[PDB]
């Protein structure tokens, strides 16, 4: 598990160089934005239970065959596991937003999720369709354009943290494809 | 262990739809009453009929008759059977499709036209 | 593949035995049906397009989410592949009816069909409803007379119903 | 998906080469044409409910047996009238996708691949859909090259049905 | 899938004068 | 040739069409009002709306066969089973010929312009050959049911 | 040509071996069935013009727009009616050819291969011919196994049109 | 409040610019198509009493628990207040279509509407459904594609007015959600 | 294979939606840039041999164990395969630049390049050093004019460097 600081040391260890100079000036501007990243992880963890129950319900309203007899989200034992399967994905994305590096997402959650879901009979078309709803919710909460709740932040721009959290949620969908 | 009227319904779906006519939708069976609901939206058989699209321009006037010949009758004279506290009403509104019967019909009465 | 006559021969070669006198008398009954078996295969094949299409028509009346955008039969390539599969299963059920043995049915259609629909996301509970609708369209077509001499075929329609139930449990 | 952008990339990948000026000129022609294509897509989207319900009536006036004849294939019932207007809206939606993308790639993938087998199975006539597509070609009210862009995908759909 | 530092050091180098 | 009298004879029907079938089947209720009694079969909302639909469709067939000028448009399947459709549903068929014979008497009233409510402008001349043609076409529908 | 004799020679020539009783029993089944197949060929041939004239009249009653609509694809002229009755004779003649040789061989080569390319081009509805084949199926007057042999190749022609 | 000409001059006031010929070609086509804007708003206010009662009773049709004991359209007291409210919403979006800017709908009608409804107990999912019916009623009168009531216009496209008024009806759902 | 215009059409068809006016305007901003994207790609492919060769020569001067006897790029077979692997990654980045979307990049170059090199024994740490050397050799080549109308292209050269960053984290 690497964070954003461990990545620039592994890259410098391959050539056996001391960290200094231009990549020390790229690191001082990563911490200048370090409060925006801390402001924005909090704006997702605070809304984490409504983000999941809206994404699972919105996957169901698009494909109501999942709640038919024989559907994958049919019984109460299987409905409670999709609500659990879908908030572990959101939990591991919030680790990657706090760390600033998608290493912990890629190996503790995504490595082998596709082979697991097509061994339990889980439709990977619908799992992509719930992950893409959680992508639209996380970009709305970070840019503070939710229609259901407006948070309080200092004034400024956080469109690079929205580009980063959309890249993590696009990977999740590309991995379980 | 099939029953004789159980299929006599099912032989009309074996013909093609140009010669089977209305009988080509005979294979759909009775869904449960929540399957016609607004998440699922199972289609009833009568739509596959022309009796759903009976929308004429003409209309009976009902005032040109003699007084006492136009008869009307409500379903129940009760506030609580026409509409409960929930919206599950058999008579008022869009929840009249949520009956446990009335999913299939008798259109093997007529013809293969 | 091997039919019902070849099935008891293969069971007897692995024991190294000649066939019994009782076993020949049981294969005389399978030839004695003979023409009644060929009437069921004639009726099912002659109405093959109308059995597939009118039981797809009745599936989309009861499960209309399959043809909504985001459903598994919404597009022209995804609808035409759905009718193609329902004709594949009806083909190998008629192959298993003329042979009296469900060996071509699973070795050339069914083995690997559950693995295919789990890698694609095709709803396996809706495929078995389409299989069960071609079943009772065909077991009601089996026991109507329509230019056949009158007799009892209730033992051969229990065999045809058992091939539709076999194809339905290999996908659900 | 067959776009002018992804036909250039697929040309260079089948030859194992970088994007030369043979492929940069093909992409540049899409950008020069995307002005008229993206205003045609806006004007057909804003006229969607007018063009769909008007072109369903053009089929019912030329083929008036399609409202009388019983059977599941005709617009004689509540769900056949609903499925006829749903199919005009599928054709209008794929034309707007083709104008945005810039080629006959969405409706090759979503609409025409397997369309002949569907019409023959469900007994739908392709001369019904040609008449509704001739109404949309004569009622969008566009002019100039904006009409030239919209018309070129409407009679691509006509040549696959006729 | 993104590098935050390597992309947070290039965006601050073209906007800010040297 | 003179098809202007033919086109006036079609337009005298197809303009006043939705009044005519409104006055056809309400006069059918006016001669026996047991159909809108509960237990009658023009009683419900779907059954009353279907009965206006069939008289419109029969008037669509007669006004199209008048415009073509031959009874080959009345050679359609609708002819067979209209008796057998109405037997199998359970439909008073002799009441349905009463619904057609009002429309037979209305169509000769609109063609000859002897309608005692409405009086329309035409040219001078005769139109009684075409009024016998619609009396020929309405009895073919009146023989298709019985 | 798919006959039961050429499909037995082909399954023995494919592996390069002489004919055995696997193949002689297949040709024997053609000979036992050709008793009923050749009386149905005499009967449909003698009743040809009774059945071509009557089946053309059944399409004009099921689909009466075909005699009313203008256009080259419709039987609303003297020329278009002459081509419609020509088409019923082609379908009835291929059925009698199939009864002679014992398989669905002649209408594969002469009627089925290339059929939907023609019905798309010349705007012919394939449900016009299903109603014509359903008239012949209900009014040839055959019975017994003579009817079952004639209906089995009439029903094959309906399956390729749908 | 502002209209479509006042919206341009408050954009130029942030830059202290002059409204010159580059900016004036949007306003020269607002007056060029200005006959059709007037031609579209008396297509709506001529049918406004039929539009409200169909949208409110069409919401009762898809939800019959609104008129049972415990629904919030139950008695005559509550049903006349629901009929009054849908006439107020249709009034303010006819002001906004006439001006060409959604300022007057957003501050007078929609500002503070979400807090009235969660204090009075008004269901907001069915209230969005009554607005979304009369959005579809409004685009059918403008493009003259309603099944009854063909009005007499002149020929051309009003397809940019029909989607301008569809965005004014979408702001009502975004403000009470 | 999706470009940037087809990325939003495919996402609309999964819900059955027409594209809205705010999505057509975001796509016409890409047509508006247009000529400046084509000069990013023209500058990269016209110096493609110098970008790869100067980044390989600098890679072996930093990790000299790769070209030692017994190293992973000893024996001309392995040396020539190391050079075309660098030119493969630079080719697909220039594909993903002209499309505006990284679909052709991580579907048919990067999808399974971490576990390709892991099965071969190729050090994926050292491959990522080679992507980073071709990265800043290309962004130093993108933002110079040298016969080019002067403007601001910094939002495009931040997109080109993000494709190189996407390839770098994917191989290790
Ligand atoms: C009682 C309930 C009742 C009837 C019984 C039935 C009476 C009735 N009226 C006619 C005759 C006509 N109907 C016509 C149709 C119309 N009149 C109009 O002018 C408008 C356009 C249209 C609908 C209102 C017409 C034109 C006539 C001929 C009248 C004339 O001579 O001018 C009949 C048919 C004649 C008959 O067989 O008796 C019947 C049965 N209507 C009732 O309300
Ligand atoms: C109404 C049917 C249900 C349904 C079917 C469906 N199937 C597919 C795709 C494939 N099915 C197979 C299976 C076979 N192919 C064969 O040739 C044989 C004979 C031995 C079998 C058993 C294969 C290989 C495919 C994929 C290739 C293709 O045909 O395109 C699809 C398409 C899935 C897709 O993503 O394109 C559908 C829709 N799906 C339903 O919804 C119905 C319940
Ligand atoms: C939870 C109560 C949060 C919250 C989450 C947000 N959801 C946002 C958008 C959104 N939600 C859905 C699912 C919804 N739509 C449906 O059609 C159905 C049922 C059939 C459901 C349950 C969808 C599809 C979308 C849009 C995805 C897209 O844009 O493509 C969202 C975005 C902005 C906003 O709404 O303000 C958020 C923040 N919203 C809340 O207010 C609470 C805190
Ligand atoms: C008043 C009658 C106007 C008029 C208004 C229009 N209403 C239109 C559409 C519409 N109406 C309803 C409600 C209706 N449907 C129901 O199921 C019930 C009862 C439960 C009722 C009262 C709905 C649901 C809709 C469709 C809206 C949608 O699709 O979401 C409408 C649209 C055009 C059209 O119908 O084609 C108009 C113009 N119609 C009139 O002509 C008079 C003037
Ligand atoms: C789209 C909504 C319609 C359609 C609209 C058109 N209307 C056109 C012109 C037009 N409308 C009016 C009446 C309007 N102007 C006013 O000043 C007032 C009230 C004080 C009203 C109600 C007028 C006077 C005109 C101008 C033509 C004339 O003077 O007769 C029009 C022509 C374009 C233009 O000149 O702006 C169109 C396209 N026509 C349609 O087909 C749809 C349904
Ligand atoms: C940032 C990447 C560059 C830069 C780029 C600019 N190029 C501008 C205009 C322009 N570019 C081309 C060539 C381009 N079009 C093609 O079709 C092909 C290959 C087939 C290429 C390489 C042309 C023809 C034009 C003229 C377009 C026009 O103006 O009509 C440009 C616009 C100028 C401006 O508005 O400022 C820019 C900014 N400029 C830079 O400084 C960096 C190095
Ligand atoms: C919901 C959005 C999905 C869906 C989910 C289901 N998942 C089910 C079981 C399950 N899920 C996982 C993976 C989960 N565990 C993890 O540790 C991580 C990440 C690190 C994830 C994503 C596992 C390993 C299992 C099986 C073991 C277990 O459940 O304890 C499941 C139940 C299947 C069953 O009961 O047999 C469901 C329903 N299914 C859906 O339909 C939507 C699309
Ligand atoms: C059972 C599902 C049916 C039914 C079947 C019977 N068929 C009988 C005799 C029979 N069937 C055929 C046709 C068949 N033989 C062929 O060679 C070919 C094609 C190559 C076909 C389609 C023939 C020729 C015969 C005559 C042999 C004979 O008469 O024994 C039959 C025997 C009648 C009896 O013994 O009572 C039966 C029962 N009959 C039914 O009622 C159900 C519906
Ligand atoms: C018969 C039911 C009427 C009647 C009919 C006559 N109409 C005569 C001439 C005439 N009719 C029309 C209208 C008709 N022609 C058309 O081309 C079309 C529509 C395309 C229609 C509806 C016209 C235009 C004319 C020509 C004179 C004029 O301008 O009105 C007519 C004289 C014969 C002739 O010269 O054609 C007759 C007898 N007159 C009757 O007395 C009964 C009531
Ligand atoms: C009305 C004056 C009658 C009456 C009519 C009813 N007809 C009902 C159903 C029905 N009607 C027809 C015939 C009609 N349809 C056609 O396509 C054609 C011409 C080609 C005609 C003349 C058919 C075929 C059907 C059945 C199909 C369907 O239901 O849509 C009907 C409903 C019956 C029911 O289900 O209760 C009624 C009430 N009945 C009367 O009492 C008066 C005399
Ligand atoms: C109908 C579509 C709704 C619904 C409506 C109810 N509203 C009730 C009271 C109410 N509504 C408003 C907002 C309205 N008045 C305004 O002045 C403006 C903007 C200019 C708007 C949008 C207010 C301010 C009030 C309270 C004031 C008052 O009525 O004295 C109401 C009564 C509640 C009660 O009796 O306790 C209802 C029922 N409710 C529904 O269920 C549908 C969805
Ligand atoms: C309307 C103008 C005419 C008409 C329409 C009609 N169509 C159907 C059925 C189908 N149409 C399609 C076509 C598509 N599906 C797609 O997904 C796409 C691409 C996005 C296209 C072009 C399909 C697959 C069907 C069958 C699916 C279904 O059953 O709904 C019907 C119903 C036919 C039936 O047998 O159910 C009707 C009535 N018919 C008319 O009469 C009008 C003239
Ligand atoms: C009559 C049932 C309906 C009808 C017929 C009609 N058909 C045509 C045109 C053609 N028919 C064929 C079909 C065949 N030709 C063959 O050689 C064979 C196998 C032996 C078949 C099945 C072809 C090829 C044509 C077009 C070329 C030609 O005309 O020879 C027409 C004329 C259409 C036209 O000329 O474009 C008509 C009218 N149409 C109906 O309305 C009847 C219901
Ligand atoms: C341990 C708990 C803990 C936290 C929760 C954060 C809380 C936090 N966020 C910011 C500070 C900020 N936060 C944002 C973020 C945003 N502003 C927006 O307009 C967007 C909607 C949103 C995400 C882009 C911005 C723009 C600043 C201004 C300072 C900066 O640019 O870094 C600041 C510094 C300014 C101040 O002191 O007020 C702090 C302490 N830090 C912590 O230590």
């Amino acid at each position: 598990m690497l964070d954003a600081f461990s990545r620039v040391v592994v890259n410098s260890d391959a050539k056996a160089a001391y960290v200094g100079g231009s990549d020390l000036q790229a690191l001082k501007s990563f911490i200048a934005d370090g409060n925006k990243r801390l402001d924005a992880v909090n704006s997702i963890v605070s809304n984490a239970s409504c983000m999941v129950s809206d994404a699972v319900s919105g996957m169901i309203c698009e494909n109501p065959g999942l709640i038919s007899p024989g559907g994958n989200c049919y019984t109460n034992r299987r409905m409670a596991a999709c609500l659990r399967d879908g908030e572990i994905i959101l939990r591991y994305v919030s680790y990657a937003l706090l760390a600033g590096d998608a290493s912990v997402l890629e190996d503790r959650c995504l490595n082998g999720l596709k082979e697991t879901y097509i061994a339990l009979g889980v439709p990977t078309n619908s799992s992509i369709r719930a992950v893409s709803i959680m992508k639209a919710q996380a970009v709305a909460f970070i840019t503070n354009t939710a229609t259901e709740r407006k948070m309080s932040f200092a004034a400024g721009d956080c469109t690079s943290l929205a580009s980063e959290v959309a890249s993590y949620f696009d990977r999740v969908g590309a991995a379980i494809s | 262990v099939s029953t004789t009227k159980a299929d006599l319904r099912y032989v009309g779906a074996t013909k093609p739809a140009a010669v089977g006519g209305r009988r080509a939708m005979n294979l759909m069976k009775q869904q449960p009453f929540w399957m016609y609901g607004p998440p699922y939206n199972a289609v009833t058989q009568d739509e596959y009929e022309p009796i759903s699209a009976a929308a004429p321009k003409a209309f009976v006037d009902y005032q040109i008759f003699a007084p006492g010949t136009v008869k009307v009758s409500p379903d129940s004279v009760n506030a609580n059977e026409l509409n409960p506290v929930s919206g599950m009403s058999k008579y008022i509104g869009k929840t009249q499709k949520l009956v446990g019967d009335q999913g299939i019909s008798d259109r093997s009465d007529k013809l293969p036209m | 593949m091997l039919d019902a006559f070849a099935k008891v021969v293969a069971q007897a070669d692995a024991r190294g035995e000649f066939l019994s006198n009782t076993q020949i008398d049981a294969l005389s009954k399978m030839v004695k049906e003979g023409n009644q078996r060929l009437d069921i295969v004639n009726k099912v094949t002659s109405n093959a397009s109308a059995i597939v299409t009118n039981s797809a028509r009745a599936l989309f009346a009861e499960q209309p989410q399959l043809i909504q955008p985001g459903g598994n039969a919404y597009t022209s390539r995804r609808m035409a592949a759905c009718l193609r599969d329902m004709e594949i299963v009806l083909r190998y059920v008629s192959y298993a009816m003329i042979a009296g043995d469900s060996s071509v049915l699973d070795d050339r259609c069914l083995n690997g069909l559950r693995e295919t629909y789990q890698a694609l996301g095709t709803p396996g509970s809706s495929v078995a409803v389409a299989i069960q609708k071609m079943k009772d369209a065909s077991v009601a077509l089996a026991n109507d007379t329509t230019g056949t001499p009158i007799g009892d075929c209730s033992s051969l329609v229990a065999e045809l119903a058992g091939y539709f139930d076999r194809a339905a449990v290999s996908v659900v | 998906m067959k776009t002018p952008i992804t036909e250039a990339i697929a040309t260079a990948d089948n030859q194992g080469r970088f994007l030369s000026n043979t492929e940069l000129q093909a992409v540049n022609g899409r950008y020069q044409r995307a002005t008229a294509s993206l205003t045609a897509a806006k004007a057909l989207t804003g006229s969607a409910q007018r063009l769909i319900t008007g072109a369903a009536q053009a089929v019912y006036n030329k083929f008036p047996y399609t409202t009388q004849m019983p059977g599941p294939a005709y617009a004689s019932s509540a769900i056949g009238k609903a499925k006829c207007a749903r199919d005009i809206g599928y054709y209008l939606r794929m034309v707007t996708y083709c104008l945005v993308v810039g080629g006959t790639g969405p409706m090759d993938e979503y609409l025409v691949a397997g369309l002949e087998e569907i019409n023959r199975s469900f007994d739908l006539s392709p001369s019904w859909y040609i008449e509704a597509l001739q109404y949309i070609k004569n009622s969008h009210g566009l002019s100039g090259q904006v009409a030239n862009e919209a018309n070129a995908y409407i009679d691509y759909a006509i040549n696959t049905l006729s | 899938v993104v590098l935050p530092v390597a992309r947070a050091g290039l965006a601050a180098t073209a906007k800010k004068n040297q």
